[PDB]
């Protein structure tokens, strides 16, 4: 678990006070080398009887369903892995399946197809640089989604800006209004301060973030 | 609430 190192990286950028200083500079935090692998695309919450279904952005779909339990299906549309509620995982594939998984691999099948039918692609104009849904939350504002890599994806519902935050790399995708897709280094942002929007969404990630410790 | 990202 990375949280821990997300919100040292958060309480430090915060702390910085990037926007309320001198001459912002954003422009010098950019960092490409630091663009994420994986990142949340499009998703469908079925929670209130099924569970939560997701695309990623390599086309891979998985859905944490309501017993606890996780399905994924690769971007091949053959291979899955299994996590079961206690944990173990198992790797298999839809063409040889166990009679017992028959009807998740159904429900994820419904939900692959209304993404690629129905949704947008989040971050579709990049080319990225296989994790599951840890965990998810939403607010009034947001959805939170925590990656099993450690990376979590803060999806703003009023005005569609997301941030992509990675622990490993101590960066930050932000996905503005305008669907532009840029990747900073928060030690960076530190140094040469952000906007406002941007410098608001991180005060706000660290108090999610705050929340997927709180409810570990 | 809206039950599904952007379309």
């Amino acid at each position: 678990c990375h949280l821990s190192d997300m919100l040292q990286q958060l309480h430090s950028v915060n702390a910085s006070k990037p926007s309320e200083r001198g001459l912002v500079r954003q422009e010098e935090a950019e960092d490409p080398a630091c663009i994420p692998i994986f990142w949340v695309s499009k998703w469908v919450d079925y929670s209130d009887k099924y569970g939560l279904g997701y695309q990623l952005c390599d086309n891979s779909v998985g859905v944490l369903f309501n017993d606890s339990t996780r399905l994924i299906l690769y971007n091949d549309g053959d291979s899955l892995q299994y996590i079961e509620r206690d944990g173990t995982e198992s790797y298999l594939t839809v063409s040889s399946h166990p009679n017992s998984l028959m009807k998740k691999i159904t429900l994820l099948k419904y939900f692959r197809n209304y993404m690629s039918e129905h949704l947008l692609k989040a971050g579709a104009n990049i080319t990225p640089r296989l994790p599951y849904l840890r965990t998810w939350f939403r607010t009034r504002s947001a959805i939170i989604l925590h990656l099993s890599n450690g990376s979590v994806q803060i999806n703003f519902f009023q005005d569609h800006t997301k941030l992509i935050l990675c622990p490993l790399m101590a960066a930050v995708t932000y996905i503005d209004e305008k669907r532009d897709f840029r990747t900073y280094r928060l030690s960076l942002l530190e140094e040469y301060g952000c906007c406002k929007e941007l410098a608001s969404r991180l005060r706000y990630a660290r108090t999610m973030v705050d929340k997927l410790l709180s409810s570990r | 609430p809206p039950p599904m990202s952007s379309m």
